[PDB]
């Protein structure tokens, strides 16, 4: 029955928006690392502080799956010690960051003939994102002097762009997904297991 | 499980440009980060720098930045080392080792590709006989050998006897004479009295210059 | 940027007994997150990659023996070899992986420790074919001793030579845990005619007092 629900996340048919982005809780389960890297289907597999090879015999007391689609320039962003629209203002990663940022090419789920526009990023924030934070405010952004009430003009913007995922743009202008595996252990009883 | 693979040896003169590869075979290599690892004749591990192959993110040790270029060809799971212009100390065996993660052990090593940088020109060796003394301890054990001395590059091959005689020989390292040809000494202890009865030859190969050489050795006429 | 320094340097340890090797971090290598030290240790033999024995300055990696284990916590760590076998002759280098740049020690040499042999000395004159050159190559052959320090001092008609002379040693032999060391002194065939008496003299913690051999040219 309890293998980790790393399926219902990967092979999800419904991804996140950046600023908007999914965490799936782990917990309670036996979790097979091997699925994931044994895949030659990843764009990306870059773990931080922990090897995805020794973990499928370790244990935590909570383990993080957090999923969304950003475009391929993007991917590189999704790291400790980045900055840029995506690393400040939509999903940031802790310096001591300790887990795993898997991505991969979804062109042909993600794109539309006239552009696929449902994947939002936050282009303006008044301050940058602390670790693992997540804004879903529509706040009309303050630019210039005078404040807006709330009314869109001149120096006061809506926060979100929209990506323009075209089948035709670039590798780089293409949507990929990314799911980021973060591990935490404390003084308290661990339930996410290897099989070994 | 996974492992890597290097280039062969090299052997440049100052100046030249070099690119040594590494290779890694096995499922599971989309995760690994690869570095290169310098050990000098005679010393201890530095490390160089690492590289993650999928999106070619570099980072350099200090002692090595922009003294080298650690570049990755993901398609052929393939991390290279070059050099625009070789020093002659740049002269090591240089390791790649693989760690499944950034801010992991290198759990995986390649068998290290050696590149020599030396002015020197591929030369033969001179195979030269240490002769025992016919006044030895007449009841116990004499010593004889053989001197392979100025050769270049690394290495040579030593046996005694064609490859008969292994018991009770020493073969030295190679040192590297002060005129950039290297010099070795092979000795063997055998009873005194099998000086008069059995034949003593040391066979010397040296690849690099096509060299085979039979040298017998016996008690000096004087 | 964290610096490693190891000790000792040398560690010379008998059949079956325990040897431990010292790293000491300039700065803390823990992880917060997972409570578990940054800190790895290699095995290096001739002629051979590094192989990683232990990784998180104290977990054993897969087809590594119990009698290798790792300790310490923040800024001293510590490898443990109880039981120490033939096979372990090696160096030893810790490495932290902690922050980019990885830093290793300078290294451990670890040798097996037997009883004192004293060395079997041997010299070669030159052989006449070298001569015909215009070199020549005096050898003095130490064989199976231990340990590994000996002064070799060359005597040419009772003068002291000095850095004409390179010295060679083998890898402590598999078998009998003794060293072999070569002694090579180098002079033109000039040079090698205006003296009589080559010597040889060999000073060992095994030899009660030094063993010189000799040899007067042509002979
Ligand atoms: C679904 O994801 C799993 C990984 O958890 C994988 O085994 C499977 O191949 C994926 N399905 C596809 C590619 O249709």
């Amino acid at each position: 029955t309890n293998l980790c629900p790393f399926g219902e996340v990967f092979n999800a048919t419904r991804f996140a928006s950046v600023y908007a982005w999914n965490r799936k809780r782990i917990s309670n389960c036996v979790a097979d690392y091997s699925v994931l890297y044994n895949s030659a289907s990843f764009s990306t597999f870059k773990c931080y502080g922990v090897s995805p090879t020794k973990l499928n015999d370790l244990c935590f007391t909570n383990v993080y799956a957090d999923s969304f689609v950003i475009r391929g320039d993007e991917v590189r962003q999704i790291a400790p010690g980045q900055t840029g629209k995506i690393a400040d203002y939509n999903y940031k990663l802790p310096d001591d960051f300790t887990g795993c940022v898997i991505a991969w090419n979804s062109n042909n789920l993600d794109s539309k003939v006239g552009g696929n526009y449902n994947y939002l990023y936050r282009l303006f924030r008044k301050s940058n994102l602390k670790p693992f934070e997540r804004d879903i405010s529509t706040e009309i952004y303050q630019a210039g002097s005078t404040p807006c009430n709330g009314v869109e003009g001149f120096n006061c913007y809506f926060p979100l762009q929209s990506y323009g995922f075209q089948p035709t743009n670039g590798v780089g202008y293409q949507p990929y997904r990314v799911v980021v595996l973060s591990f935490e252990l404390l003084h308290a009883p661990a339930t996410v297991c290897g099989p070994k | 499980q996974m492992q890597l693979v290097q280039s062969g040896t090299e052997v440049k003169k100052p100046g030249e440009s070099l690119k040594i590869s590494c290779k890694g075979s096995g499922y599971g290599f989309i995760t690994y980060w690869i570095g290169w690892v310098r050990q000098m004749p005679g010393k201890g591990l530095e490390w160089m720098g690492i590289i993650y192959p999928g999106d070619s993110e570099t980072r350099y040790s200090p002692s090595f930045q922009g003294q080298v270029t650690i570049s990755a060809d993901k398609s052929i799971n393939t991390a290279y080392l070059q050099w625009s212009s070789l020093k002659a100390s740049d002269t090591a065996i240089y390791y790649c080792a693989g760690g499944s993660g950034i801010s992991t052990p290198m759990d995986v090593w390649g068998q290290g590709t050696t590149v020599t940088v030396s002015s020197a020109s591929t030369k033969g060796p001179s195979v030269f006989p240490l002769a025992p003394s016919s006044k030895s301890t007449s009841g116990g054990t004499a010593a004889l050998g053989c001197l392979v001395k100025d050769y270049f590059p690394e290495p040579v091959t030593v046996s005694w006897n064609s490859g008969a005689l292994t018991s009770g020989v020493h073969t030295f390292p190679a040192v590297l004479q002060s005129s950039g040809l290297y010099s070795l000494s092979s000795v063997v202890t055998v009873p005194s009295s099998s000086l008069g009865t059995q034949t003593y030859i040391c066979n010397v190969n040296h690849k690099p210059s096509n060299t085979k050489v039979d040298k017998k050795v016996e008690p000096k006429s004087c | 940027d964290i610096q490693l320094t190891q000790s000792p340097d040398s560690l010379a340890v008998s059949l079956g007994e325990r040897a431990t090797i010292n790293c000491k971090s300039s700065q803390s290598v823990l992880y917060s997150s997972i409570n578990k030290n940054y800190l790895a240790w290699y095995q290096q033999k001739p002629g051979q990659p590094p192989k990683l024995l232990i990784y998180w300055a104290s977990t054993r990696e897969s087809g590594v023996p119990d009698r290798f284990s790792g300790s310490g916590s923040g800024t001293d760590f510590t490898l443990t070899i109880s039981s120490l076998q033939a096979e372990d002759v090696a160096v030893y280098y810790c490495q932290q992986y902690y922050s980019t740049p990885y830093t290793f020690g300078q290294g451990t040499k670890v040798e097996i420790k037997r009883t004192v042999a004293a060395p079997s000395v041997f010299i070669f004159p030159p052989s006449d074919e070298q001569l015909k050159s215009g070199t020549a190559s005096v050898v003095c052959l130490l064989n199976n001793f231990y340990p590994r320090e000996a002064k070799v001092q060359w005597k040419v008609d009772n003068a002291l030579q000095s850095g004409n002379s390179q010295e060679s040693v083998t890898e402590q032999d598999s078998k009998d845990s003794t060293y072999s060391l070569s002694s090579t002194l180098t002079l033109s065939k000039a040079d090698y005619e205006k003296h009589k008496v080559y010597a040889c003299e060999v000073t060992h913690q095994g030899l009660s007092s030094p063993v010189t051999k000799s040899f007067n040219r042509g002979e």
